[PDB]
């Protein structure tokens, strides 16, 4: 119905979506179109869908770690506990952490 | 000429009158109790005697602009004699007395409450100077308990509203009508009866 | 209250009453 | 329309300037706009009733040389459904005729409250809708200040607090 | 306090998608006490 | 039988019909009787016997029947009952199950407004601006001593705290056997007798 | 003054449609420094100015402004939505979800009222609904 | 549109007579208030309306 | 934990609760060494959680 | 007629979607409601609403 890239392995994506209903799938494709717009594309790719799942998880954590003061976890805000250019030492530490995991 | 008469019969003159001749036999509706059989509350007896003698047209304190309290509340624990005190003030004032109860102003039909309290006060205003006694005003003057859509709550609110209006009426010039309310759950009264112009005197018994 | 011209006018008025 | 001066009031010192804002709004607008006050309609007076009140508002009118109107919110809504809407409508039309004016409503909790221990049906909704539209706009209320007396400002609904109804609030101290 | 209003608020919010032409903004200061069903897709999922 | 309440009931019927010695001694009147005790000991039967001894009428009513969904109906019923009592002149007014209405007028819930109205109507009918006086006695029946209102239990409305309980040895003799069935009320005694007759 | 506060299209509740509020995005200099706001707000403004917002599918957007403001000294959620509507010159209908927090006799009157409001706003399109304090009923 | 959607003769005539009755000669509330009112039940057939009216005539 | 849609906001995952405590609360505070107190420098919790007229009402 | 059908499973998995698809295949329009709506503040009203 909408515009998606045809080279998508919908099985592998649905494997990544273990434990979902169908309206959940619908809304995930909608926010995948949102991530496609964020990356600068009109078509949806499997990368865009995976970024939508990551965006949902990060949004869920952010609406549990800012409810009144927050701090640190939401960087890049331009306010007090959130430097906008994430410092080279901090991004090196984050990269080392995620590479080790 | 029938439905209006039925409405007047339902929502009018639901009280008792004292210190007046009977409407059918002419007998003086007296109480028989004066300020001698209620000994034990002598300061309050002196205060009520001062109120009665000021209601009878005393010029001894009008040079300083003193004003006789409009409404008077008798509060205290049950059994202290607020009722017998009101009967004594009836027998001593010699004024047309309108005795009623707060529970008598309740009916299932919407309008009756306000009409009854209005009519009571109106009869008092025509027969001035008059003393009105409503025993257990907490059944009328109860505050709103933050929640509820009860028909009794509607009736109580409407009876309040009408009463508040009749009360602020007497103040304006008007006819020098004194209203007395005796209750034991005074803390369950609203936030408007205590206000000036309204029942500004609360005598602790 | 924010930073507008009404605040500057009030400051000028307060200066004039204290001059 | 009812019939001790302003300098005879000594129980307040700081809020006299906030009341002076109302005096200067009724005596000289476009000076109030030069102080950042675009409009001022409903002003709420809070605190312990019996102190100030009618005396305060009368002093306000006597220092602003202006028509003064007195009403009680008790009498606006008694038993009649839908009639109270036309009551406040006719009140605001009369006010817009005699229009520099200081309509004072007493016992605002009769109409300024929300659903609760009263039967909140069509009646209170209609009277609060009419109060909202008459206070809001369209019918230009030029020179009309409504002083509402209340004892529980937190009991005033979220309809008459919204910026543009009764945003200004004065607490009378002791 | 009968909290059956949540399962009707879900239907009310889900009925907006069938509609067209307007946009609804639901504001809150406390998103943690919000019902997770209300955060499901087709409902108030997009958050700013 | 009936514990020691029979002397008090004799006093009630005596000053109801033939005061004589009480008027010589200067006593005016009791104006209320509050039968406290568990049901099953002839609480209504004692009042029926008092009315029969005094030669007055009896109308069966309870406080539960005054609980009506129409506002003011219970207070109107109480007022009407006392008006017919004053018309009869004299009689005895029985109010049963006073623990279902007259309990702790503090407010709360949309079920106690009419109940508080009925309690206030009872308060202003038992006392208040003198409109009855005379030889009229009102009897109430409760299972507890002081759970009612302070004004309702005040000794100007119910000034006689007549108490009945389960029958003693002589009471169970009147109504070797009392050793076996000692410790229960007269209703259970009558049920035991009926079961023994059925056997 | 093109800022008007007419009643609903049905009219003779009282939806209170607000036409052209006197606000712009210059009222919020805190908008240009927020990376989250730019895409949805700019997409809505460009959809409105293109006309496509008239024929677009209706959507619900949650706004979060954490509770740190003293009393009600200008809420930034209603400030942002009013700036959006004033910049776009678009009808904005505001409401508070506290007024629909009603449960009486086991029945929820506020649910019926909110359903009536949501069905009535369907007729005054295009518009911006602003339902404040969704936590009061969505607990 | 503004010209055609204007009050007609009936609405204009009911705007001046209505003003004259309920708006101009309803200032007798101050008169009847300084002499005597009850209001509220001054509706229906209280029979104090007749006394107030003849007292207004007598002045 | 940190799943796309299954561990979104659920308060049954203890690590989400630890994250909320860590990012929204002021430290943790450890156990006191005092007597007649429960665990910290506090007593036991309340078990059940929740003119003359005004004078009597208060 | 087979008559009434119970639809069970996860919360909101395929209920309204399945009902709308069934109605579209049958060429009819739904009259959807809830058991919570079949209630009022008075007695004897919900049965009237069911009828």
């Amino acid at each position: 119905n909408k515009a998606v890239d045809p080279n998508i392995n919908w099985y592998e994506v649905a494997r990544a979506m273990a434990g979902f209903t169908g309206a959940d799938v619908m809304g995930l494709m909608a926010r995948a179109a949102r991530m496609a717009a964020r990356q600068g594309r009109h078509a949806i790719t499997e990368d865009d869908i995976y970024a939508a799942m990551e965006n949902k998880t990060m949004e869920a954590t952010l609406e549990a770690s800012t409810a009144g003061d927050g701090g640190g976890l939401v960087g890049g805000e331009g306010v007090e506990g959130s430097p906008d250019p994430i410092p080279p030492q901090l991004r090196r530490a984050v990269s080392v952490y995620e590479a080790g995991k | 000429e029938k439905k209006e008469s039925q409405w007047e019969r339902l929502t009018s003159s639901r009280a008792r009158e004292f210190m007046t001749k009977d409407e059918k036999t002419g007998k003086m509706r007296d109480t028989g109790v004066r300020f001698e059989d209620i000994a034990g509350m002598e300061f309050l007896v002196t205060e009520m005697r001062e109120i009665v003698r000021m209601l009878k047209g005393d010029e001894a304190y009008k040079r300083v602009g003193a004003k006789c309290p409009k409404g008077i509340i008798f509060q205290g624990p049950p059994g202290t004699g607020k009722t017998y005190l009101a009967r004594a003030i009836a027998g001593e004032a010699e004024v047309p007395f309108f005795s009623s109860v707060g529970s008598e102003f309740v009916e299932m039909f919407a309008g009756v409450a306000a009409a009854r309290v209005n009519s009571l006060f109106y009869n008092a205003r025509k027969k001035a100077p008059a003393i009105i006694f409503i025993d257990e005003i907490d059944a009328i003057g109860r505050a709103r308990s933050t929640l509820g859509g009860d028909p009794g709550s509607m009736e109580r609110e409407s009876a309040l509203l009408a009463m508040l209006v009749q009360m602020d009426g007497i103040a304006n010039k008007t006819e020098q009508v004194l209203t007395i309310g005796a209750t034991n759950l005074a803390q369950e009264l609203d936030a408007a009866l205590l206000r000036p112009g309204r029942f500004e005197v609360v005598y602790e018994v | 209250k924010s930073l507008n011209f009404a605040l500057i006018s009030h400051s000028k008025k307060l200066k004039e009453l204290n001059v | 329309t009812p019939a001790i001066k302003w300098d005879d009031i000594n129980g307040i010192d700081e809020v006299k300037k906030e009341i002076n804002e109302i005096i200067e709004y009724l005596r000289n607008p476009a000076l109030l706009r030069s102080r950042g006050v675009a409009r001022i309609g409903g002003v709420l007076l809070a605190g312990a009733p019996g102190t100030g009140k009618t005396l305060l508002a009368k002093a306000i009118a006597a220092e602003g040389g202006v028509r003064m109107f007195t009403c009680s919110g008790t009498d606006f809504y008694d038993v009649y459904s839908g009639v109270g809407a036309r009551r406040v409508r006719e009140t605001f039309d009369r006010l817009r005729n005699a229009a520099p004016a200081i309509l004072f409503i007493d016992e605002f909790d009769a109409m300024g409250a929300a659903r609760g221990a009263q039967a909140s049906g069509d009646e209170s909704a209609s009277i609060i809708n009419e109060l909202l539209v008459q206070m809001d706009g369209f019918e230009d209320n030029r020179g009309i200040v409504v002083l509402g007396a209340t004892n529980r400002p937190g009991a005033i609904d979220s309809a008459l607090i919204r910026p543009g109804r009764f945003d200004r609030i004065i607490y009378m101290p002791l | 306090a009968k909290l059956d209003m949540i399962t009707d608020l879900l239907v009310i919010i889900d009925s907006v998608r069938s509609n067209k032409g307007f946009v609804v903004f639901a504001t809150t200061d406390i998103p943690h006490v919000l019902d997770p069903a209300l955060r499901r897709p087709g409902r108030l999922d997009e958050t700013i | 039988g009936n514990k020691q309440a029979k002397v008090e009931l004799m006093e009630v019927v005596d000053f109801f019909r033939t005061p004589e010695k009480f008027k010589a001694s200067g006593a005016r009147a009791p104006k209320g009787v509050l039968l406290v005790g568990p049901p099953g000991n002839g609480k209504t039967l004692m009042a029926r016997a008092v009315a029969g001894e005094s030669g007055v009428a009896f109308i069966s009513s309870s406080a539960a029947e005054f609980i009506e969904m129409y506002m003011g109906l219970g207070a109107a019923r109480v007022r009407d009952l006392f008006n017919t009592a004053r018309s009869v002149a004299p009689c005895i007014i029985f109010i049963d199950e006073l623990d279902a209405v007259g309990r702790q007028r503090q407010g709360g819930g949309r079920s106690n407004d009419e109940r508080d109205n009925t309690v206030n109507q009872l308060l202003t009918e038992m006392d208040g601006f003198e409109a009855e006086q005379q030889g009229i006695v009102v009897m109430g029946a409760t299972n507890r001593k002081d759970v009612l209102d302070a004004a309702l239990t005040r000794p100007g409305r119910f000034d006689r705290s007549i108490e009945v309980r389960r029958p003693d040895f002589q009471g169970r003799l009147e109504a070797s056997l009392a050793s076996l069935m000692g410790g229960m009320s007269g209703a259970q005694i009558a049920g035991v007798a009926n079961t023994a007759c059925f056997l | 003054n093109q800022f008007i506060t007419y009643q609903s299209w049905h009219s003779h509740g009282d939806l209170f449609i607000d036409y052209h509020p006197p606000k712009t995005f210059s009222h919020i200099p805190a908008l240009k420094y927020n990376s989250i706001l730019q895409q949805p707000i700019g997409s809505l403004v460009c959809q409105i100015y293109s006309g496509l917002f008239n024929k677009q599918i209706s959507k619900n957007i949650l706004l979060v402004n954490p509770k740190t403001t003293s009393n009600n000294l200008v809420d930034y959620n209603v400030l942002l939505i009013q700036a959006l509507a004033g910049e776009t010159e678009m009808k904005i209908i505001t409401d508070n979800a506290q007024r629909y927090a009603l449960v009486n006799r086991g029945f929820a009157i506020g649910i019926k009222l909110l359903r009536e409001v949501f069905d009535a706003i369907a007729l005054n399109t295009p518009c911006i609904f602003l339902l404040e304090d969704i936590h009061a009923i969505g607990e | 549109f503004s010209t055609i959607t204007q009050p007609d003769t009936d609405l204009i005539a009911r705007q001046e007579k209505g003003t004259l009755f309920w708006d101009i000669w309803a200032d007798f509330l101050v008169t009847a208030a300084d002499y005597y009112n009850v209001n509220v039940a001054a509706l229906s057939t209280i029979k104090a309306e007749q006394n107030s009216l003849i007292e207004n005539i007598s002045n | 934990y940190k799943k796309p849609f299954k561990g979104d906001y659920s308060l049954a995952i203890p690590t989400n609760l630890y994250v909320t405590d860590l990012f929204l609360k002021l430290p943790t505070q450890s156990i006191s060494n005092l007597t007649n107190v429960e665990n910290h420098n506090l007593s036991i919790k309340n078990k059940i959680q929740h003119f003359s007229v005004l004078l009597l009402k208060e």
